[PDB]
């Protein structure tokens, strides 16, 4: 967000007194040959460099930052830029003209948090979930305490699938997405229909089934035993996921050999 | 009866140039010679007739 300001403005002096002096490597005999007008319009630069006025540049180094995180929309950085320039062209001083400098050489460096924001989704995945888990009932359900293993598999899923896995709080009911596409929106305040079977050995509306199928991959010997339903189903969903991988590769193979066809004797 | 040829040379809409370079030619702008009296804050004074 700065070199995009460098690569939007500011067309050096070492590179100029490295060429006039003929200290380059590839073609030293470069500056000598130019017309004796250029060679007298580049020698009086690396002999008495001309000052500059950097405000615009680093101000453009701030706009290109805002509009890349999300404030000032892409189409408004022609009013924001003028407004910022005129503000910093009023109150300017070594005061502000520096306070910028720090802002521009910190905003491009203090981007690690932003990177973190999208590397553990600690923006709407764990802060939301670790909020929703605090809206759950007490952590002592009656039947079993396979509860905690499931509720931890949920956190692991949300933390190890950065894709989007956003956890909205679309009003009273917090709902889990499986991707920004969102074609597996399962309601996470509607598994207070699993605070039923948390411990037993057709009452699951697929919404609950959707959550089970969504996390299952991330369950191993955790939700465990023959803890009824919740146990097996998870195991059966994992088995079905493996079989689905098998059938996926099989169908690609059988359609690369060559119409419903494979879809029948696969499904 | 006898002839004493006269002879002219109309030219209209054209401004005689005298371009100022060496090979009185045109190899650019900031033309050769000009380029010399560039930097040198030198000063001169024509006087054509």
């Amino acid at each position: 967000p700065a070199m995009l300001a460098a690569l939007q403005s500011q067309p050096d002096w070492a590179a100029a007194m490295d060429r006039i002096l003929a200290l380059t490597t590839r073609n030293p005999e470069a500056f000598r040959q130019q017309p004796q007008a250029n060679r007298f319009s580049a020698i009086l630069e690396a002999v008495v460099p001309s000052r500059t006025n950097p405000t615009h540049e680093k101000v453009l180094a701030i706009v290109n930052a805002l509009t890349e995180s999300k404030a000032i929309r892409k189409d408004e950085a022609g009013l924001i830029y003028n407004a910022l320039l005129e503000r910093v062209a009023r109150y300017n001083s070594t005061n502000v003209q520096a306070n910028l400098d720090r802002l521009t050489t910190d905003v491009r460096e203090a981007v690690a948090q932003r990177e973190r924001f999208m590397h553990d989704t600690n923006l709407g995945s764990q802060v939301a979930l670790n909020a929703f888990l605090s809206t759950l009932p007490a952590n002592v359900p009656r039947g079993q305490e396979d509860y905690v293993s499931f509720i931890s598999a949920l956190r692991l899923l949300v933390a190890e699938v950065p894709q989007s896995e956003v956890y909205q709080s679309g009003p009273d009911y917090f709902f889990q997405t499986s991707r920004q596409g969102l074609q597996t929106v399962n309601l996470t305040q509607a598994f207070k229909n699993l605070q039923g079977m948390w411990g037993v050995r057709s009452l699951l509306t697929p919404n609950t089934r959707l959550l089970l199928l969504l996390i299952a991959p991330f369950t191993n010997s955790s939700t465990i035993s023959r803890d009824s339903y919740l146990g097996h189903l998870i195991t059966l969903y994992r088995e079905a996921i493996g079989q689905t991988q098998v059938d996926e590769q099989t169908f690609q193979e059988i359609t690369s050999v060559s119409d419903t066809g494979s879809l029948e004797a696969t499904l | 009866v006898p002839s004493l040829t006269q002879k002219k040379f109309l030219c209209d809409r054209t401004m005689w140039r005298i371009p100022f370079s060496s090979n009185f030619m045109s190899m650019g702008a900031l033309t050769d010679l000009g380029q010399n009296m560039l930097y040198a804050n030198s000063a001169h004074a024509l006087d054509m007739t």
